[PDB]
């Protein structure tokens, strides 16, 4: 979050402008000059993709392409308003003459002539799209105007109107009385309601209302139901309404003399702007600024305009830009909005918001092989990520309560801490995770220092969440004793200062306050070090590898540094550390060089300088968000453009910017072989340049300065690649497998079938990937056959894992394995090939008892039997036999494998079939002989028993039909 | 369904007058049901029915009442020729004589602009006056009504023509409903355009605003005189000579018996904004009942089959999340989910509905088998080819024609159960009974295996691949797993409101609920996570889980048991558990584990899927050392002697190696530190 004065464009003329505004559509911003100028100026849309191109001096801004002069009006445009649909520009004097301008073959010409011209129309505004607008004489002559800007119904509220605002919905409009008051009318003129007004609370008698500006919703909120309407007043206390009618209005005690107000229009910033009586000089210079909060309207940045008058300000369409109604020029001020990010283990995290949810979509993004990890984490306040873990400061399912979710490299939740301490000032270690009240620090030490290490004893650390505590910012040694993380909460007095921003490191704790008291905090002691005090409020602070000069940016964006070894001028230790000299203009954010301690990779307004000490080094500008500095090499983030691509990231955005000591360095080892190569490592440090010389030699086969440079630094493998090449037979061949030990797969294949190994080339294709393909490259070659035919189960069961069963069951066709086949065809119900796999596993092997059991557990009545036989699993079999009703078959196999349970089982399910409503199945298992005659003679005699019964005349009528139908066959034939 | 009585009550009976809820209007939240009863405006609250107020203003019986749509007051219009406007502390303000007996009233949005639709004219009752602001209309206007946004005002005349007026009474539209006069038209206070034109004929013609309509104009079973959108116009409440309350989609199809009344339901008007509807019968009697949509669903892990519209079932497909609904036009009673198939009990027949798509990705379904009678149960169960009726006891056995095959009557009730997987027509009914035994019964076999005794009642169990794990939640909400091959109660667990097991791990079950998801992974220990809700699937890694009234989907990490796999030298289940699909960093300390250890083996492989050729190269080096003898102190020094620290390369080549290796060595890495 930082402003700077980009650009300022020539305008012809050198006319005042009476109010601005930026063309949301094309950029095509027509400044409305006074005295009837309406002078397009023509900036495309620039972002930090520009900054993409424009590395090492550059900047997100364009030129002066067009500015256009129009002619419509006549007195100072107060009135300019853009449509956000269909780019009619439209505007109005002070007299009341409406054109809308059509871009007529490339420029604005007038299109429509509205004319009532009674009063003045002081304000004037289209809606969200652009579909009516409101043009109000100064009478309370509300002409609201359709996109043709007709008078629909022009109604005078009797009383004076000066400004109008639309709101989004774009039916209860804004009647703001000039006095200080605003009114709500419909378009029936029956009073509805009054707006609050707590910019007017707080501050005595009624001030003026400078303007009444409502972000209309052109992009969208920053988050849903924020504060987006602004009705400013000169008094220095102004509110910040979600609608209307707001009872929350955000009474900011800003203290200021503004004329003018505008949110952006993507709203995520306030930004008022006007003059002020400047209380530091006795003239009172005129000196117009543009303040900056959030939707909110916490303090978020200040503009430093030193123009005759700001009669104006407007944003870009995603608030990257803000434009100026300066009296001279078009002040074009660049913006970098707020977002909830974080980088650690090349994962790029970024709590973006989509345009179809409210939740913080915090995108765990990995930046090593572009992961993707969208984590919805609900009621997030910002992203702290360093080392091997990233911290979500997030509440609980209720607010006040807050969990630390602690992530990993892919964002998954692993440790969290109900806490009610709120992670504001949020710094995470890879032990720690330091959450910040105003005072009350709370560091989670989630692991010890000697943790994870050993585990060898079942106490091998007793405090979990001891080693963490709540600490203060004022705390002395909460480690004379051991405490408990509760132990502060609060003095017996208020504390002296609140905290600023909080950065650490593994083993170290910086708390940066307001007043710049730094207490800083040792681990796992968790005692006070070092009573630091930073001569200025920081807004962030950065620290080194070493920690000796660390950054101290204010709340002006000023770049200060921070030696940490000074004593207290008081009689006592209340202050550490002193700013070493170096101060840059405009630079806000830092990141610290993690090779060299007088290093460091700063931002700049856009331009990121590095200095080697003190002394620039090459100004390789980077507007990305930095995340590392390390062996004279940058590590970046274009974050601004991977809001661009939020759910579609990418490494394009990950470039590697580099100091000139790396890049002349380097340069010179990969050019010149030892020449100015071997003592150029050593004057510009950190030996990995040795690596790069010794394996840059290596692969150009130099096995001297290869030799040599591996002599001057550390590396065993990279000395005997050197002696290995020196003595490899082939150069191809050098290369290749060179190639195949360096993971190029490609490098090695693009020398294979050169030098005739069609094989080898097979082997790397054989190896990783889909294993159809390397199916066909293992029988089309012996390659690495029985290790990838071990893939093709591997991922066979991998397959068979995730139920693709199927495309595993094709793999042990490739494969050879038929019980695995058993399981990929036992889940998907298709037991047919589980029997058709008792002879595809090897036969005779209780494999097929096994899978007879799996029939008996489905209830399969003989087919599990006879898997059970094919294994000699002949008890299983009886006992599936004489299970599942077969009686006479049951009768049979079980006197054939010898285990009789027949009539025991046999009366119980007879007797169960009777419970099962099935009488004639119980009477007909006794049939174990059971002959057509036999059938005939029982049905007979039983329906003979029940004549003479007569009673259930059921079974009476039906033994007739059967016994008489089988007769019946009977006597057909016989007669 | 279930339509509970929310409350239900007969009347007070004062000066004389005929008991009839002549009239049923609500304030806009829905609290008090103002029911103008006989001369009374009986003010009652529509929770609990307690009369609030009994406003007795009125000379003759109170023809009509109607709240202010703003929520002010709530006036009453009889046949005396007057209107008495109660506010909203039930208190009378205004009470104006108009020049005939009033009809209908109905009040703006914008103010309190009663109207009040008399015999000749209708009476609009500004917030304040005292006059009839008559509407001279040649036609009786029989209906009135204000539109939500407080400009038009429909006085329906007696005609067979909603006269659609401003609030002057101005005639601008000739809204055609034939030769029936309808004397029942009201704007929903959501829609400004519907207008529910019910008249005495039956038919149910929801009219725009020139006279088109917007549904069928459905002919009712029954003489309506009331009929109401349920839900702001989703569904219906109809009431006429039928003596209670029908609930209706709003195309017009039949969803459950809202009402269960005495007599003729006068007015019916749902509880705006909520579940209930105002049932005022011919007898006085007001009733809420309580229209709760509970989403009957079934569910083959995949297609969370939700009822929506309640005719139709919103199934979706919550791999693809899929929301494309089943147009069955007719109420939906129960539904299962099969690997493509889905049994839907309409009260048509059994519709099984079956994808045209051979995969689960694609949605819309189409009825490839129904059972021809009209055929119902409890729990659903659709198999490859059944439709099998679990009752309490009885289990009637059908296939997806109709086919009684079979019929199980259980021993106990039945709590829970679902489908084991097998073969078509070998599907099984794993019932989990309220006494808890757990019996196996499948599409043909005719008797029950009695698999576990659970300690409690069941209403949650899962099986295993093998089907052999039998992890029973009770009524308790905690797991009992029950091992099928221990058949007792190997493992048992709280913070389990459901528990499901895996299609490829044995003992992978995970249980969220009570907002704890402990997933004890495998043998090895607990995971830790938190989830509400009810787990129906557990895909080893996945959770669909019912939030009680939808699925939510919650991923189960095994990256705790991971790290017991890992740390205990079991980075061959670790292995296993990475051919399931974890980190690869899971798969380096697999390789690295196998490494210093120098079990160069599994390093080899676990290496090689990492594709790091240099690690295999020093997994090939010292795994020749030691399959050659050679004590691994000289191999475990030749390990960290090809990686780069010397120190231990060096003492362990105290006794097995050399260590002037290290003289000459530490000087050509100008490491002369350790040299010294």
């Amino acid at each position: 979050m930082f402003i700077y004065l980009s650009k300022k464009i020539a305008i012809p003329n050198n006319v005042k402008l009476r109010c601005i505004s930026w063309n949301t559509d094309q950029g095509w911003i027509a400044c409305g000059g006074e005295s009837g100028l309406l002078k397009v100026l023509r900036l495309d849309g620039t972002t930090s993709k520009d900054v993409k191109g424009k590395k090492e001096g550059g900047a997100p801004g364009g030129n002066l392409s067009l500015n256009q002069t129009l002619e419509g009006h006549n007195g100072a445009v107060i009135c300019v308003c853009w449509n956000n649909a269909f780019q009619k520009l439209t505007t109005s004097d002070e007299f009341g003459l409406i054109i809308v301008w059509m871009l007529h073959k490339g420029m604005w010409f007038e299109e429509m002539i509205n004319n009532r011209n009674k009063s003045v129309v002081k304000d004037m505004k289209w809606t969200s799209n652009g579909e009516k607008i409101c043009i109000v004489y100064e009478d309370g002559a509300v002409i609201v105007g359709s996109v043709d800007g007709n008078r629909l119904w022009g109604k005078e509220l009797g009383m004076d109107l000066a400004l109008v605002e639309w709101s989004p919905d774009g039916r209860l409009l804004l009647f703001a009385t000039p006095g200080g008051e605003c009114h709500v009318y419909d378009g029936n003129g029956n009073g509805v309601a009054k707006v609050p007004l707590y910019c007017n609370e707080g501050y005595a008698g009624a001030s003026k209302i400078i303007g009444v500006e409502w972000y209309d919703g052109v992009e969208g909120y920053a988050e849903p139901n924020c504060p987006v309407l602004a009705i400013c007043l000169d008094n220095g206390r102004m509110q910040l309404m979600r609608y209307e009618s707001d009872d929350n209005a955000v009474c900011i005690d800003t203290g200021i003399k503004p004329v003018k107000v505008k949110w952006n229009m993507n709203g995520t910033i306030l930004a008022v702007a006007g003059f002020q009586m400047s209380s530091a000089v006795a003239d009172g210079r005129e000196l117009w600024m543009v303040q900056f909060y959030n939707h909110n309207g916490e303090h978020l940045r200040t503009l430093r305009v030193p123009g005759g008058g700001i009669s104006g300000i407007s944003w870009e369409g995603n608030g990257l830009r803000l434009a100026l109604s300066v009296d001279s020029y078009v002040y074009f001020a660049n913006v970098r909005p707020d977002y909830k990010w974080g980088y650690f283990c090349n994962t790029l995290v970024y709590a973006f918001n989509r345009p179809d949810r409210s939740e913080h979509c915090v995108m765990f993004w990995d930046t090593k092989n572009n992961d993707k990890y969208p984590k919805y984490v609900r009621k997030l306040v910002a992203i702290q990520a360093f080392g091997d873990f990233c911290v979500l400061a997030t509440k609980g399912e209720n607010p006040g309560e807050h969990i630390l979710i602690l992530c990993n490299a892919i964002g998954s939740p692993v440790d969290s801490k109900y806490i009610e301490v709120e992670p504001k000032y949020l710094a995470i270690t890879n032990y720690h995770v330091i959450a910040a009240n105003d005072e009350v620090v709370y560091v989670w030490q989630f692991r010890t220092s000697f943790s994870k290490v050993l585990s060898t004893d079942i106490n091998a650390v007793k405090r979990k969440d001891v080693r963490e505590k709540m600490f203060s910012v004022d705390d002395s040694n909460p480690a004379l004793s051991d405490r408990s993380p509760e132990s502060f909460r609060n003095m017996t007095t208020q504390t002296t200062d609140p905290i600023a921003c909080v950065t650490a490191c593994d083993s170290v704790l910086m708390i940066g306050r307001a007043s710049g008291v730094v207490n800083r905090y040792s681990l796992p002691h968790l005692t006070l070090d070092a009573q630091h005090v930073l001569r200025c409020r920081p807004q962030m602070l950065a620290l080194n590898c070493n920690l000796s000069k660390m950054s101290i940016i204010d709340i002006n964006g000023v770049l200060t540094f921070f030696d940490l070894t000074a004593k207290a001028p008081g009689g006592g230790a209340n202050t550490m550390g002193e700013h070493l000299s170096f101060e840059r203009k405009d630079a806000w954010d830092m990141r610290w060089a993690d090779d060299n301690p007088e290093l460091f990779a700063m931002m700049e307004k856009t331009r990121m300088y590095i200095f080697r000490g003190l002394d620039p080094e090459e100004p390789v500008t980077s507007s990305a968000y930095l995340c590392s500095f390390h062996d004279l090499e940058i590590t970046a983030a274009f974050l601004d453009d991977i809001m661009q691509q939020p759910d579609q990231p990418d490494l394009e955005f990950m470039v590697m910017y580099e100091t000139r000591s790396l890049r002349d360095t380097r340069e010179l080892l990969k050019s010149a072989s030892v020449d100015d190569a071997y003592a150029f490592v050593d004057s510009n440090s950190h030996p990995r340049l040795w690596r790069n010389l010794a394996e840059h030699a290596l692969e150009q086969l130099d096995f001297t300065t290869a030799d040599k440079a591996f002599v001057r630094c550390a590396d065993y493998q990279g000395i005997q690649f050197v002696k290995h090449l020196g003595k490899l037979d082939d150069k191809a061949k050098q290369r290749a497998e060179v190639a195949v030990y360096f993971k190029r797969f490609d490098e090695a294949e693009q020398l294979y079938m050169r030098m005739d190994r069609p094989d080898l080339a097979i082997d790397m294709r054989m190896r990783l990937g889909d294993w159809f393909k390397v199916e066909r490259l293992i029988r089309e070659s012996s390659g690495d056959d029985a290790q990838l035919l071990n893939a093709h189960n591997k991922i066979g069961q991998y397959y068979s894992d995730r139920h693709k069963w199927g495309k595993a069951a094709q793999y042990y066709a490739q494969a050879k394995n038929s019980e695995m086949l058993v399981e990929c065809f036992y889940a998907l119900e298709d037991f047919v090939a589980l029997g058709r796999l008792m002879d595809a596993l090897p036969d005779g092997s209780p494999l097929l008892a096994n899978i007879g059991e799996k029939f008996q557990s489905v209830g399969l009545c003989n087919e599990g039997v006879t898997a059970f036989l094919k294994a000699g699993d002949t008890k299983r079999a009886i006992d599936c036999c004489v299970l599942l009703n077969q009686w006479d078959q049951a009768v049979q196999l079980a006197q054939a494998h010898n285990f009789p349970q027949i009539e025991q089982l046999l009366a119980k399910y007879a007797n169960h079939l009777l419970e099962k409503e099935k009488v004639m199945d119980a009477i007909e298992l006794y049939r174990k002989a059971n002959h057509s005659m036999e059938a005939a003679r029982l049905l007979q005699d039983l329906a003979k028993k029940c004549a003479d019964q007569k009673v259930h005349p059921l079974r009476v009528k039906k033994l007739y039909v059967l016994a008489a139908l089988e007769i019946e066959k009977f006597k057909k034939r016989t007669l | 369904m279930r339509t509970v009585v929310a409350w239900q009550e007969t009347p007070p009976e004062k000066d004389g007058v005929r008991n009839v809820c002549y009239d049923l209007c609500f304030k806009p939240d829905g609290s008090q049901v103002v029911a103008g009863i006989g001369n009374r405006v009986l003010v009652y609250d529509a929770a609990d029915g307690d009369l609030l107020h009994a406003l007795k203003g009125h000379k003759d019986s109170i023809y009509c009442v109607a709240y202010a749509q703003n929520g002010k007051r709530f006036a009453s219009g009889g046949a005396d020729k007057t209107v008495i406007i109660w506010t909203s502390k039930a208190e009378g303000i205004l009470k104006y004589t108009h020049n005939d007996a009033i009809q209908c009233l109905s009040y703006n949005p914008v103010t309190q602009q009663l109207a009040s639709a008399t015999g000749s004219d209708v009476g609009l009752w500004s917030p304040e006056q005292k006059s009839v602001a008559k509407h001279k209309v040649a036609s009786r206007i029989c209906s009135i009504s204000w539109t939500a946004d407080g400009a038009y005002l429909a006085l329906g005349c007696f005609d067979g023509v909603i006269s659609i007026r401003d609030k002057g009474g101005s005639e601008k539209h000739r809204i055609e409903t034939g030769p029936s006069p309808v004397w029942s038209i009201c704007w929903n206070p959501v829609e400004t355009n519907v207008l529910c034109a019910g008249c005495f004929d039956g038919v149910l013609k929801f009219y725009m605003m020139s006279g088109q309509q917007k549904s069928k104009d459905r002919e009712l079973a029954f003489d309506p005189l009331c009929v109401s959108y349920f839900s702001s116009g989703e569904y219906i409440t109809v009431s006429g000579t039928d003596k209670t309350v029908h609930l209706y989609t709003r195309d017009g199809t039949y969803l459950t018996k809202i009402a269960d009344r005495d007599s003729w339901v006068w007015a019916v008007r749902p509880r705006p904004k909520h579940n209930f509807v105002a049932v005022g019968t011919e007898g006085g009697g007001i009733a809420m009942f309580q229209l709760i949509f509970s989403t009957v669903h079934g569910l083959y892990q995949d297609r969370y089959a939700y009822r929506d519209q309640m005719t139709d079932v919103i199934i979706q497909h919550l791999i693809t999340e899929q929301k494309v609904r089943i147009k069955c036009k007719d109420y939906v009673k129960k539904i299962a989910v099969y690997k493509d198939k889905l049994a839907v009990q309409l009260q048509n027949k059994v519709v099984i509905y079956e994808l045209a798509n051979a995969d689960d990705f694609d949605m819309h379904y189409q009825s490839a088998t129904k059972i021809q009678q009209k055929l119902d149960c409890n729990l659903l169960v659709v198999t490859s080819h059944h439709v099998i009726l679990c009752q309490e006891k009885k289990l009637q056995l059908y296939n997806f024609d109709g086919v009684k095959e079979r019929e199980w009557v259980l021993d106990s009730v039945i709590r829970y159960i679902k489908v084991v997987g097998g073969p078509p027509r070998r599907e099984g009914l794993l019932v989990g009974l309220k006494s808890g035994a757990i019996l196996k019964i499948f599409v043909d076999n005719p008797f029950p295996i009695p698999l576990i005794k659970h300690t409690a009642s069941v209403r949650c169990l899962d099986l295993s691949a093998s089907r052999n794990k039998l992890a029973v939640v009770d009524e308790n909400a905690k797991v009992l797993v029950y091992n099928l091959i221990t058949k007792e109660l190997v493992f048992e667990e709280s913070n389990a409101n459901s528990v499901a097991w895996n299609s490829e791990f044995e003992d992978m079950f995970c249980y969220s609920g009570n907002g704890m998801l402990s997933i004890k992974t495998g043998d090895f220990p607990l995971h830790q996570q938190k989830l509400q809700g009810f787990v129906v699937g557990f895909k080893g890694s996945k959770i669909f889980c019912l939030h009680y009234v939808s699925m939510q989907t919650i991923d189960v990490p095994q990256s705790a048991s991971m790290y017991r796999y890992l740390e205990r030298k079991d980075f061959e289940s670790a292995y296993r558990v990475a051919c399931l699909g974890v980190t690869e960093a899971d798969w380096k300390q697999l390789a690295l584990e196998a490494l210093q250890a120098l079990n160069l083996e599994v390093a080899r492989k676990a290496f090689i899927r990492i594709r790091d050729v240099r690690f295999v190269e020093l997994v090939n080096r010292t795994e020749a050392g030691r399959k050659a003898g050679t004590s691994e102190q000289l191999l475990l020094a030749e390990i960290m002697a090809f990686q780069g620290r010397y120190q231990e390369a060096a003492r362990l080549f105290t006794q097995a190696g050399a260590v002037d290796r290290a003289m000459e060595m530490f000087s050509d890495l100008r490491q002369f530190d350790e040299a010294k």
